[PDB]
């Protein structure tokens, strides 16, 4: 099944904007797919008379699961290069929002 | 939109609340839910929703409605709500809502519906919900019930039903909840629930069954029962067999009297087990099985004994009721690690030994009270640390431990009479709340946010027994005074071997009344020289004793014997104004009544116990001796001075005659003030603040013995010097 | 229609007083469940600086109510008591982000 929850790769240009810079292209990763399990959100009930959270929901996304800092110096042509950073998605799972 | 109503929303029109008689036109064809409940329509007319095609949802409650055409709701293939809530059907519409199909809930509730007709409920192929109650039904639709093999939710409580044939729901396989309470059903027949192989919910409240029902050995998924408000006095051995599944029950208000021994057993699912009432039951129930109990209750029967292997086969208690019962030996508690509260009230326990509470981390709340316990070691009381509330009273406690309970925030030891020590201070800091077995126990915590109970004020001090410097300087002068006086009188008197007159008798017996006065006065200073400032200790003791009795009967018996005397002297003066040999035993039997009334009180109870001075009219918050002897006093004092009236107008008769008139006064004015102070409830006597009225009971109650003798030693001379003179030549 | 979208349900739930003695009640809930064409996503951030904070842009969506009115049930007990339960009734549900 094709539409499941995993992780795919794309390029993006680096350069620094605040200052010129040279462009760097780095492979990153992202997360995009369809889980089983559903989505439903049903009320709440209670005797007092200050009213509370109406509705109970529960939803599962694709979310990341683990992730590295990594760093990459460019050239912004200046007295220093300024660096950059990120988090390598390594592996990709469903998981509730509000958890 | 329309001029009445919403038409916001996504395709649903809302039009509730407004005053509209009939349907109303120009809305959206493509309408998926419409509201027009709150409204004056009292009647549907032919085709009535022909440009609703589309329409899903219908609520129509809080009409007037009372008449449905048949062809009315006609083209609704989509309809799957429909609320007919509130109004005025005397009947079900059977011929109305049979083309439909597609509908899934139908509430007909709260309206005056008494006959279902045979037909109805032929055609809804797809109904999962149906509301029946609060009609005037007097018994089950089976006919028509039995069409409806999908239905999952049926009510039918606020009725009229009085029994349930055989075969009543054998058609139903997915029915999950059913309601059958506020109604008057008293008898079920053995084959009236075959076939509820899904229900789970069974309700039966408010109903006038009068035995247990036997047919519910057929619902293998059941798991909520109710069965309280009826009844029931009988649960039969194995009742609960056919129901492995069920998890709560409810029987309270019912007659209960006798429960199988192995009824409540093998329920692995149920979690609490609450009974009261069963007053024939004299064994423990069984329950090698439920072993899931989180709150446990047993109280009203005549249990006698606990299974020593309750905590050890469950581990999942909380709480534990078993109060009212005749339990006199505790089984060991260790292995309810999860127990925090238990309740042994009103019981027969007599000992408390060193493994009954070990083991109880989250033990919080202990109630021990009208058990009758007497010996309490010094153990079981360390394992339970995050405790609170320890309820011992009305005990016959004689020694309590203080320790292990240093975390206690509420105390109540109040009842117990044998417990006279003191109780350290030191080993309750975080203590807040505290009642003792005797007041002066106070006096230790509170000072030398509490709040003890007994609240002792100026007639239970805790430092200084007479009080101020003052009044103890004033006790101090009248008993230094009165008893050389009295006993310098006595001997002037009785020395001469000559004939005596009565008028000089009666000043030596008014003397020997006074000099016991003295004797009284000076134990009470003796007393208080003893303990000054530490009048906790010795306050006890000397209340519940035989001190305050000895002294209580001195202050009667001379406080009584010198107004009955003093009476006769008036009445001597009046007569001789021959009868010498009467007088004497006048005198004898004077002293007679004085001693009887000074014993009376020693025997009867709660009295010479409300003041550390054990006087008998210390206001007595004993109404009977202090009322009754201070009302005869004022009555023989008028008839003294009625007398004396007469006598008033009426040498050395004339000094004898001055001297008995000076007594008749210097003593009415303090009888005077002692009686005011006494009745105070009546007039409320400006509210008299309770330590004016204790140093004026003391400064003037034992005032007269003290300036009696001197108005007759030195301070207006009539025959003393005659007395000295003789003595003298006697010496 | 495909019956997997997000959708709105309905079920009869029974309402009873935990401590007083009150009547249980039955009453129709509405619920809304299904899935959304729209499908997750995280992507880095791409930071420049010495610290990082939640480098992830989430964007994911759940069926959740949209429109919903709120009543009042009136529960009678035992004795005189008219404890009142309330919860929103659902009138419609659409798909939107969990985060926005």
């Amino acid at each position: 099944d094709p539409r499941r929850c995993m992780r795919h790769h794309y390029v993006d240009s680096i350069s620094h904007p605040l200052y010129k810079c040279s462009s760097k292209m780095v492979l990153l990763a992202r997360c995009e797919g369809h889980c089983s399990q559903a989505s439903r959100s049903e009320p709440l009930v209670s005797f007092s008379t200050v009213l509370k959270q109406p509705f109970r929901s529960s939803c599962h996304c694709c979310r990341p699961q683990t992730s590295k800092l990594k760093a990459l110096r460019l050239r912004c042509s200046g007295g220093m290069r300024l660096t950059a950073t990120y988090r390598y998605i390594l592996s990709c799972h469903c998981e509730e929002c509000n958890s | 939109c329309a001029a009445p109503c919403s038409c916001d929303g996504d395709r649903r029109v809302d039009c509730s609340g407004k005053g509209l008689t009939a349907v109303p036109e120009g809305l959206s064809a493509f309408t998926q839910a419409l509201d027009i409940s709150m409204n004056n329509i009292t009647q549907l007319p032919e085709d009535a929703f022909k440009n609703f095609p589309f329409l899903e949802e219908l609520q129509l409650a809080g009409n007037d409605l009372s008449f449905i055409h048949p062809k009315a709701l006609s083209g609704l293939k989509e309809l799957k709500v429909l609320t007919l809530q509130n109004n005025q059907l005397k009947t079900v519409p059977s011929e109305a809502i049979r083309g439909l199909s597609a509908l899934q809930s139908l509430r007909l509730d709260a309206n005056h519906i008494t006959s279902v007709p045979e037909d109805s409920f032929e055609g809804l192929v797809q109904l999962r919900h149906l509301w029946l109650d609060d009609n005037s039904l007097t018994e089950v639709p089976v006919h028509p019930l039995s069409n409806l093999p999908t239905l999952q939710a049926l009510t039918l409580a606020l009725n009229k039903i009085s029994s349930i044939p055989d075969f009543a729901f054998t058609n139903l396989s997915s029915l999950v909840v059913l309601h059958l309470h506020n109604n008057k059903i008293r008898s079920l027949s053995q084959h009236c629930f075959d076939g509820l192989d899904n229900l789970e919910t069974l309700d039966l409240n408010y109903n006038n069954l009068g035995e247990f029902p036997q047919a519910i050995k057929a619902l293998p998924s059941l798991k909520e029962l109710g069965f309280h408000s009826n009844s029931i006095s009988v649960i039969p051995d194995g009742a609960f067999d056919g129901n492995p599944l069920l998890r709560t029950i409810h029987l309270y208000d019912n007659p209960l009297s006798f429960v199988g021994n192995s009824a409540f057993h093998n329920l692995s699912d149920l979690h609490s087990l609450v009974i009261r009432g069963a007053s024939m039951v004299q064994q423990f129930p069984n329950l090698t099985g439920t072993v899931h109990l989180e709150s446990l209750t047993l109280t009203g029967t005549k249990i006698s004994s606990i299974p020593n292997n309750l905590c050890q086969e469950q581990k999942m208690l909380r709480t534990l009721d078993l109060s009212y019962n005749n339990i006199r030996d505790l089984p060991s508690f260790n292995g309810c690690h999860a127990l925090e509260e238990i309740s042994l009230q009103r019981n027969q326990i007599y000992q408390i030994k060193e493994g009954t509470f070990q083991g109880l981390i989250s033990l919080r709340i202990l109630d021990l009270s009208r058990n009758l316990i007497h010996e309490i070691h010094s153990r079981a009381f360390a394992t339970l640390g995050p405790i609170t509330n320890l309820d011992v009273s009305f005990n016959e406690l004689t020694s309590f431990p203080t320790e292990g309970l240093n975390g206690l925030n509420q105390l109540k030891l109040v009842g117990n009479f044998k417990l006279k020590e003191a109780l350290a201070a030191k080993d309750f800091v975080n203590l807040r709340s505290l009642s003792v077995p005797y007041a002066y126990q106070c006096c230790a915590f509170w000072g030398c946010i509490i709040h003890c109970t007994p609240s002792t004020g100026a007639f239970k001090p805790c430092e200084y027994l007479l009080g101020s410097w003052m009044i103890r300087l004033t006790v101090w002068f009248i008993f230094l005074v009165a008893l050389f006086f009295n006993l310098l009188v006595i001997l002037t008197t009785f020395a001469s071997c000559t004939s005596l007159p009565s008028s000089k008798l009666f000043i030596g017996l008014i003397s020997v009344s006074n000099l016991f006065m003295g004797i009284y006065t000076g134990i009470l200073t003796f007393l208080d020289a003893v303990s000054w400032g530490r009048f906790a200790e010795f306050g006890i003791w000397w209340e519940t004793g035989s001190g305050c009795k000895v002294a209580g009967f001195l202050a009667v018996f001379s406080s009584e014997s010198a107004i009955f005397l003093l009476m006769l002297a008036t009445v001597e003066r009046s007569l001789s104004a021959n009868h010498l040999k009467q007088f004497r035993v006048a005198a004898l039997l004077a002293f007679l009544g004085a001693t009887v009334a000074g014993c009376f009180p020693l025997f009867h109870r709660g009295e010479y116990s409300a003041s550390p001075l054990c006087l008998p009219f210390p206001t007595g918050e004993s109404l009977g001796f202090t009322v009754t002897l201070v009302l005869l006093n004022s009555l023989a004092f008028l008839l003294m001075a009625v007398i004396y009236t007469k006598l008033y107008c009426n040498n050395s008769q004339s000094s004898m005659i001055k001297h008995v008139a000076w007594l008749i006064f210097t003593n009415c004015i303090f009888f005077c003030p002692v009686a005011f102070f006494s009745f105070a409830p009546l007039i409320t006597a400006i509210s008299i603040s309770p330590e004016i009225m204790k140093s004026v009971t003391l400064i003037f109650f034992p005032l007269p013995a003290c300036l009696n003798p001197v108005l007759y030693v030195f301070f207006n001379p009539k025959f003393k010097e005659d007395w000295k003179l003789l003595k003298r030549r006697v010496t």
